[PDB]
C-alpha cells in the first residue's frame, strides 16, 4: 500500500496562502521524486512542477512565475505547495504524484486537497 | 519483477556530480581475429555485428562477417544482459565491410558492398555500392520478406561527393525518417577549407594546411573524408548524404548518433589532430549541427606526430575509437571509455567525466592490456542510469561487452 | 511548447473496440503513458510505454504508437470504461506535458 | 615485456655500429621509444633498406615514437609487426646518411 495523502478542503480568500502537505505512506521517500498537478473543476489534468526528494535543489516547474514553491522536510518525508497571493484562477484540486518510472509515469497519485479561492 | 529497458528518460533526481577519487564503479560481467565491432542499443534492441578475420588483425583474410539484432533484457538478477535470437551471415565476407539504426518491428544495417576491400584503403578501387540489410526485431515462422531483407538502393543522392558509404555503428531514427552515419569520400580538389579555420595559434611546431592534408588519409591521399548522417524516408529509396558542419572540421572517423534524453547526440572519433573527445548534443539533425562539448581533459592515444593531448595542427592520420554517452544534461556528465597511453593502445578505463573534470574512472584492465575499439551505450532500466560498453580486451581476438552501473551518491 | 492533442468526445456500443488517439509532434521516440479517471476520483495509470500493462490491471486495454499518433484500444467497451481518458508523454525540452483528455461516452 | 632502452636519434650515439646499423632484437608484445633531439624517419621493406637512398614513423621540443608489437595500435594503416618476420626502420636525412653512419634499424622480432 503506496499513496500520497494531502489535507482536507481548505477555503483561502483572495490575496491568502495556504500550505498544502502531500504525505508519503508505505514507500521510501528517497527513491522517487514528487510531482505536483492540479485539476481546475470540469478541465484536465495540469503538470505544475517536479520536486526532488535527495537532492532537494530548485524543483523544476511548468512555464509561470515564482508564485508556486516547493520545498520539503526529510525527518517527516512530506512535501509543501506554498501559494503566495492565490487567484481565483488559482483554485480546484491540488494532487501529489511521484516519478515513478521517471519520464514514463506517474505510479501513485494523490487524494487531492480542494482548495478554494472564494470571495465569500 | 521485471525492469523494462526504456530510452534514457525523466529527470535525474538523485545524481553525483562532484569530483570523487574514490573506485565506486564497478565493470560488470586462435589464428583468428575480430574487428571493426557494431553495437547499437535503442528501446531494448541491441545489434551486433563484427568482422571475423584469419591470422592478422589488420590484414588478414575476412573469415566472415555478422549482423544480427536481438533484445536488452535483465539477467534475472537484475544486472543487465544482451540476449540474441537473429543472425544472418552474408554469401561473400570481402565485399560487404563497415556496417545501424532502430525503426519499428524492423532495424535496417546500411552496409558497404566493396570487393576490392576498405574503400579507405584504396578508394578508386570501390566502385559507389551501398545495400542495407534488415532483421525483424522479432522473429517470426512463415514470415517471408519481412524476417529478413537484402536491399541494394539503386541511387543515392550524393551531391557533391562522388561516393558515400555507412562508416558509424549507431543511427538515430528522427520520427518516421531513418538515419545512419556515414562518411563522404568527397574528392580531394573539390573540397576548400579556408587555412584560418585552422587554429596555428599557441603552437610553433605547426602549420596552416595540416588541418587540411590531415583531413585526407595522407597528404597525397585522393578522397577527404567527412563523416555525416545518411537518411531514408522509410515510408516513401532516395539518400540524400547529410554531413556534419564547418565547426569542428575534421576527419570523417566513424560517429554514433543516439538519442540521450530524448534528444539526438554525435560522437565522432578524434583520428585527426584534436586527439581530446568531441561530443555534443545536435541542434539540427536533417541540417547537421552539433554543439561540441568543451572537455578539455580526455584524449586519445595516437603517433608520434599528434600523441594524445595534442593540441596543435599537424599532419596525422591515427587515432582510436573511444566515445561515450550523456548521463545528464544539467550537470553534462558524460560517460565514455579512453585509453591511458600517449601513443600506444593500452590501459582503457571507463570514465564518468565533464567538460573541465572528471567524477570518477575504474581500470577496466591492466594498464598494458591493448585495447583499440571502445563502444559504450548507455540505457536507462528501472530509475538507474546504466552503461553497456563492448571492447577488445588484448592480453583468440574478440570484443567483448561489459556493462556498469553509474552511481546517484558522491558519497 | 509541447502539445498532446486528443479529440475531445468518442462515442462507442457495450462490446465494440474504441479508438483513442493522442497526436504529438514525433510521438514515436517519446515514450507514453495513458491515465483514466472516473468522475470523483484520482487518475489511474493503465497503459504505460506505449505498450505495457501496470500490475493488477484488466488485458482489455492496449496501446500502440506509430509517427505522430499514439493509440489505445479496448477489447470491447463495458460498463467501467465509462471515463475520461488522459495520455501524457515526457519531453526533455520543455516539460512533463499532459494531454487534453478524451470524453468516452459509452451506451447502454 | 618490459619497456627497452630508449634509441635515441642523435648522431653521437655509440650503439649504432658502422656498416651495420644497431640491431634491436626485441620480442612480441614489447615497448620501444625513440627521441629526437631534424629527421625524418619511416620504415621499409627488404630492397629500400637494402638502397635506402631517396607515412613518416618520426617526423623532428621532445618528440617521442613509441611502438608496441601487438597487433592493436592507433596506426589507422594497419601496419603490424608479425613474429619471425623483419622490418627495417632507416632514415635518409642529412643535417637539413643511411650508408653514412649506418642509421639503420632491424627489427628482428
Ligand atoms: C519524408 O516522408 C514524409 C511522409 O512519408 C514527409 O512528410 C510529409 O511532409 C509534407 C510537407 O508539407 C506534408 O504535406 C505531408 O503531409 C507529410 N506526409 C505525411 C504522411 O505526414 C516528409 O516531408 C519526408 N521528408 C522530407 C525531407 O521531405
Ligand atoms: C603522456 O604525455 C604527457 C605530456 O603530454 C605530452 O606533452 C604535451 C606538451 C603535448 O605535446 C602532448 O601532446 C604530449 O603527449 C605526460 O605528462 C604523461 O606523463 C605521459 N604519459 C605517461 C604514462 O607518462
Ligand atoms: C588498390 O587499388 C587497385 C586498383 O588501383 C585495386 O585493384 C586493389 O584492389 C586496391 N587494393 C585494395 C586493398 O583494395
Ligand atoms: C579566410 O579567412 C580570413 C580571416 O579573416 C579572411 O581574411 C579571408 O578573406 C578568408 N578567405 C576566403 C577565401 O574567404
Ligand atoms: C566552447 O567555447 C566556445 C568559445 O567561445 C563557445 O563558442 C562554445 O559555445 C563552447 N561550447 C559549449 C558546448 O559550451
Ligand atoms: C642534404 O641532402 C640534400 C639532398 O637533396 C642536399 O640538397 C642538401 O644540400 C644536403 N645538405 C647538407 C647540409 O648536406
Ligand atoms: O599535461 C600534463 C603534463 O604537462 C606537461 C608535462 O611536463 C607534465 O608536467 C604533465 O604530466
Amino acid at each position: 500500500q503506496v499513496q500520497l495523502v494531502q489535507s482536507g478542503s481548505e477555503l483561502k480568500k483572495p490575496g491568502a496562502s495556504v500550505k498544502v502537505s502531500c504525505k508519503a505512506s508505505g514507500y521510501t521517500f528517497t527513491s522517487y521524486a514528487v510531482n505536483w498537478v492540479r485539476q481546475a473543476p470540469g478541465q484536465g489534468l495540469e503538470w505544475v512542477g517536479w520536486m526532488s526528494t535527495n537532492t532537494g535543489d530548485p524543483i523544476y516547474a511548468q512555464g509561470f512565475t515564482g508564485r508556486f514553491v516547493f520545498s520539503l522536510d526529510t525527518s517527516v518525508s512530506t512535501a509543501y505547495l506554498q501559494i503566495s497571493s492565490l487567484k481565483a484562477e488559482d483554485s480546484g484540486v491540488y494532487y501529489c504524484a511521484r516519478e515513478g518510472l521517471r519520464g514514463r509515469a506517474f505510479d501513485i497519485w494523490g487524494q487531492g486537497t480542494m482548495v478554494t479561492v472564494s470571495s465569500a | 519483477i521485471s525492469q523494462g529497458v526504456s530510452d534514457l528518460v525523466g529527470l535525474p533526481n538523485q545524481i553525483c556530480l562532484q569530483k570523487t577519487t574514490s573506485t565506486i564503479l564497478k565493470p560488470r560481467l586462435e589464428g583468428v581475429c575480430i574487428t571493426d565491432p557494431l553495437l547499437a542499443v535503442d528501446n531494448g534492441f541491441f545489434a551486433y555485428s563484427h568482422l571475423e578475420k584469419i591470422g592478422s588483425c589488420t590484414r588478414g583474410i575476412a573469415k566472415q562477417r555478422i549482423i544480427g539484432v536481438g533484445e536488452v533484457l535483465d539477467r534475472g538478477d537484475k544486472v543487465p544482459s544482451m540476449f540474441m535470437t537473429n543472425v544472418w551471415t552474408p554469401p561473400n565476407p570481402s565485399t560487404i565491410h563497415h556496417c545501424s539504426t532502430y525503426h519499428e518491428d524492423f532495424y535496417y544495417t546500411l552496409c558497404a558492398v566493396s570487393h576490392v576491400g576498405d574503400p579507405i584503403l584504396n578508394s578508386t578501387s570501390w566502385t559507389e555500392s551501398l545495400s542495407l540489410i534488415r532483421l525483424a526485431v522479432r522473429p517470426k515462422s512463415d514470415s517471408g520478406d519481412y524476417n529478413q531483407k537484402y536491399i541494394a538502393i539503386t541511387k543515392v543522392e550524393r551531391g557533391k561527393y562522388d561516393k558515400v558509404m555507412p562508416y558509424g555503428p549507431s543511427g538515430i531514427k528522427q520520427g518516421d525518417t531513418l538515419y545512419f552515419p556515414a562518411v563522404g569520400f568527397l574528392p580531394r580538389t573539390e573540397f576548400q577549407y579556408n587555412d584560418s579555420n585552422c587554429p596555428i595559434i599557441h603552437c610553433k611546431y605547426s602549420k596552416a594546411e595540416n588541418c587540411r592534408l590531415s583531413m585526407g588519409v595522407n597528404s597525397k591521399s585522393h578522397y577527404i573524408l567527412r563523416s555525416g548522417l545518411l537518411k531514408y524516408n522509410l515510408s516513401l529509396i532516395i539518400l540524400q548524404f547529410i554531413e556534419i558542419a564547418d565547426n569542428r572540421l575534421t576527419i570523417g572517423s566513424p560517429s554514433k548518433i543516439y538519442n540521450s534524453l530524448g534528444q539526438p547526440v554525435f560522437y565522432q572519433a578524434s583520428y585527426s589532430w584534436d586527439t581530446m573527445i568531441k561530443l555534443g548534443d545536435v541542434d539540427t539533425v536533417d541540417p547537421l549541427r552539433v554543439q561540441w562539448r568543451n572537455n578539455s581533459v580526455i584524449s586519445r592515444p595516437g603517433q608520434s606526430q599528434c600523441p594524445r593531448f595534442n593540441v596543435c595542427p599537424e599532419v596525422c592520420w591515427e587515432g582510436t575509437y573511444n566515445d561515450a554517452f550523456l548521463i545528464d544534461r544539467l550537470n553534462w556528465v558524460s560517460a565514455g571509455v579512453y585509453l591511458n597511453s600517449n601513443q600506444t593502445a593500452e590501459n582503457p578505463v571507463f570514465a564518468v567525466f565533464k567538460d573541465n573534470e572528471i567524477l570518477y574512472q575504474v581500470p577496466l584492465a591492466e594498464d598494458d592490456t591493448n585495447a583499440q575499439k571502445t563502444i559504450t551505450d548507455c540505457f536507462l532500466l528501472e530509475n538507474v542510469i546504466w552503461c553497456i560498453s563492448l571492447v577488445e580486451i588484448y592480453d583468440v581476438i574478440r570484443p567483448k561487452l561489459f556493462a556498469v552501473k553509474i552511481p546517484a551518491q558522491c558519497s | 511548447s509541447y502539445e498532446l492533442t486528443q479529440p475531445p468526445s468518442v462515442s462507442v456500443s457495450p462490446g465494440q473496440t474504441a479508438r483513442i488517439t493522442c497526436s504529438g509532434d514525433k510521438l514515436g521516440d517519446k515514450y507514453a503513458a495513458w491515465y483514466q479517471q472516473k468522475p470523483g476520483q484520482s487518475p489511474v495509470l493503465v497503459i504505460y510505454q506505449n505498450t505495457k500493462r501496470p500490475s493488477g490491471i484488466p488485458e482489455r486495454f492496449s496501446g500502440s504508437s506509430s509517427g505522430n499518433t499514439a493509440t489505445l484500444t479496448i477489447s470491447g467497451t463495458q460498463a467501467m470504461d465509462e471515463a475520461d481518458y488522459f495520455c501524457q508523454a515526457w519531453d526533455s525540452r520543455t516539460n512533463w506535458v499532459f494531454g487534453g483528455g478524451t470524453k468516452l461516452t459509452v451506451l447502454g | 615485456s618490459i619497456v627497452l632502452e630508449p634509441i635515441y636519434w642523435n648522431s653521437s650515439n655509440s650503439k649504432f655500429l658502422p656498416g651495420q646499423g644497431l640491431v634491436l632484437y626485441p620480442q612480441i608484445g614489447d615497448k620501444l621509444d625513440i627521441i629526437c633531439p631534424y629527421y625524418k624517419v619511416y620504415m621499409v621493406d627488404k630492397d629500400q633498406a637494402d638502397r635506402c637512398t631517396i607515412t613518416p614513423l618520426l617526423n623532428c621540443q621532445d618528440i617521442k615514437f613509441t611502438i608496441k608489437f601487438q597487433e592493436f595500435s592507433p596506426n589507422l594503416w594497419g601496419l603490424e609487426f608479425q613474429k619471425n618476420k623483419d622490418y627495417y626502420i632507416i632514415s635518409t636525412s642529412n643535417g637539413s646518411v643511411c650508408q653514412t653512419r649506418a642509421m639503420k634499424i632491424l627489427m628482428k622480432v
